[PDB]
RNA sequence: CGCGCGCUACACUGACAGAGCCAGCGAGUACUCCCUUGGCCGAGAGGCCCGGGUAAACUCUGUCGUGCUGAGGAAUCCCUAG
């Protein structure tokens, strides 16, 4: 060792985010999501010191754990608090492995595409939504289900959170970002 | 007539030097080791040159970094950047030169931050 | 009147009017200190009366 | 009670006074 | 120092005390006391924030707060009015003695007079005049006399150079009232 | 009285308690918040002594568990990388 704890030093092979789970075996479900949910590049935790506001689709770039953190850092959680936010995806991840025992990064990939629409209403015209929109509509609605589900209950938005994206996974009738991509649908079936 | 490297390292304002030389694997950052700074949820970004590069890049050095300055993240950037550094320069003159590239290569292909520091201007647009 | 506060050029000074209305009619005024030092009554200050 | 809103519209008013007069 | 005088002086200090009980003080005035140096006694005479030095801090642990953490919880004013009435006696060794004041000096070392106690009380305040608690209101004339008697005696060792007549005057005191004389 | 503007107050992002760990501008023999019940030394004027009124944050670890202990209508206005 150089100097590094058993847990690391335990696994140094390949890389793993929060030092537990590895990205080498998570898979899209949408080949237009594909190309903008990053799974690509290797990143250890999502706290980074990238630039993805210089121009447009490098937040298409940029991995999608420091997009669901960056979401995490809304009016809900005081939009300094970067730490916070790595926090809530950290007790988060570790409460989907816990209720789940599946890869919980696959989790939420799955759960951001089963949850960005694909057809909106322009506000009637019904119109069909770009895939960089289809990741940002997600992750906006995951993130506002966790907090306005974890409002004024004693559960933390660590565990809304992971309530809100192993359903979201799933596709179920109970997730807040699912009934939000379903009314959008269906205002646009409505419309047309 | 010992084999020793000064190198920096930059953020905001968290300045950090590095010192590298003919060691035994340790690595201490401000008296305390590397494995006890930067409170635990970055130590992650600071163990990142090390499980790129490998430790068996780094058993045979001794690193000795001074942070001062900044808040707790830019000192984590700092240190961070001093490792990297710290280790191209070391094996830029005393090891092989080959050797030098392959680990400019590892640490680039992750990220140039790690080398480069881009302190940001501001853009007071057209 | 006494130097209550001294920051560089300004001063709170204290102990010469009784209240903010008689500041207010001399809120212009030429005040000046004994080494020659010229100044000007800015305005109350609002709670040390 | 609501007096001391009379209160500081009156002094607040007198002081307009002292201050034009001032000026 | 007569204890006739002393047991005297008590009973007309508690004859003139009349309508809880607050305690008694006891002055000293002493005279030509140019004491710019440490020549007074900075310590003691006759619920505890136990303020501590190094790692007998940790080795040690009322609350025993370090010669570091003080800093915080003196500076901190809202936190200074905090530790003056939940801690009711506070101590501390060399160098948290020699830095307490600097750090707690507004909240604490002015009023109450509830500075600490010397480890590894008299104040000097270094004009000619000082002053000490005597005790409690329940107490007795023969008790405070013997206290003002061992006090008057080390005081006066910690002012050794006339220790008989240094003294232009020294008193009893009321706490609040019309002070005693001695 | 009216229109605002700054500031305070209002909870999960709680409260309590420890442990740990970080800035940058700041140096004119200059700077004190009160006003006092008393007492000393005071022929007299004052100086004394004693009472009354280098960061926040953040991290980590432990105790309680939504408990008047509730974030602001219409409107109109601003804002695109440190």
């Amino acid at each position: 060792y150089d100097v590094l704890p058993k847990e690391v030093l335990a696994e140094v092979g390949s890389v793993k985010l929060f030092n537990r789970w590895s990205y080498d075996d998570i898979e899209i479900r949408d080949i237009s999501l594909t190309d903008y949910i990053q799974i690509r590049a290797p990143v250890y935790i999502p706290h980074s010191a990238g630039r993805y506001a210089v121009k447009r689709f490098r937040k298409a770039n940029c991995p999608i754990i420091e997009r669901l953190t960056n979401s995490l850092m809304m009016h809900g959680r005081n939009n300094g608090k970067k730490l916070m936010a790595v926090r809530i995806v950290a007790h988060a991840f570790e409460i989907i492995h816990l209720m789940t025992d599946q890869n919980p990064i696959q989790v939420a990939v799955d759960a951001i595409v089963n949850c960005g629409p694909r057809e909106d209403s322009t506000r009637r015209q019904a119109v069909d939504v770009s895939p960089l929109r289809r990741v940002n509509q997600a992750i906006a609605l995951l993130t506002t289900g966790a907090r306005e589900a974890a409002f004024r209950n004693v559960k933390t938005i660590a565990e809304c959170l992971a309530e809100e994206l192993i359903n979201a996974a799933k596709g179920s009738s109970n997730s807040y970002a699912i009934k939000k991509k379903d009314e959008l649908e269906r205002v646009a079936k409505s419309n047309r | 007539s010992v084999q020793a490297v000064q190198v920096f390292g930059k953020k905001k304002n968290a300045t950090a030097v590095a010192r590298c030389v003919q060691g035994k694997g340790l690595i201490k950052v401000n008296g305390k080791p590397l494995k006890l700074f930067a409170p635990e949820i970055l130590r992650a970004k600071l163990y990142e040159p090390i499980l790129i590069l490998g430790t068996d890049k780094f058993a045979d050095v001794d690193i000795r970094i001074r942070v001062a300055g900044g808040g707790h993240t830019s000192q984590v950037y700092a240190v961070r950047q001093a490792i990297a550094k710290s280790i191209v320069a070391y094996y830029a003159k005393y090891v092989d030169e080959h050797s030098k590239n392959l680990l400019k290569q590892e640490l680039i292909q992750f990220d140039r931050s790690l080398l480069v520091a881009d302190p940001r201007r501001c853009e007071p647009k057209k | 009147g006494t130097p209550w506060k001294i920051f560089k050029n300004t001063a709170f000074i204290k102990d010469m009017f009784n209240s903010s209305l008689e500041i207010a009619k001399f809120e212009g005024a030429a005040i000046r200190t004994v080494s020659g030092i010229r100044g000007q009554i800015k305005r109350a200050l609002s709670k040390p009366e | 009670a609501k007096l001391k809103a009379e209160h500081k519209r009156e002094r607040k008013g007198a002081l307009r006074e002292l201050r034009k007069d001032a000026q | 120092v007569d204890p006739d005088q002393t047991l005297k002086a008590c009973k007309a200090l508690l004859a003139h005390i009349k309508k809880a009980e607050t305690p008694i003080w006891l002055t000293l005035t002493t005279k030509k006391h140019i004491h710019d140096s440490h020549r007074l006694q900075p310590g003691k005479i006759i619920s505890v924030c136990l303020i501590t030095a190094d790692p007998q801090r940790f080795y040690k642990n009322g609350r025993v707060i370090d010669i570091s953490h003080l800093k915080a919880k003196f500076k901190a004013y809202e936190a200074q009015r905090k530790l003056f009435s939940e801690h009711d006696v506070f101590l501390a060794d060399t160098r948290i003695i020699n830095r307490l004041p600097k750090a707690l000096g507004k909240t604490f070392y002015k009023t109450t007079t509830k500075r600490p106690i010397p480890v590894v009380l008299v104040h000097l305040s270094p004009s000619t005049n000082t002053a000490i608690k005597v005790g409690y209101a329940n107490w007795e004339p023969e008790k405070l006399a013997a206290n003002i008697e061992t006090v008057i005696r080390e005081l006066v060792e910690r002012f050794v150079p006339q220790k008989w007549q240094n003294v232009r005057n020294f008193y009893v005191k009321g706490p609040e009232t019309a002070a005693l004389p001695i």
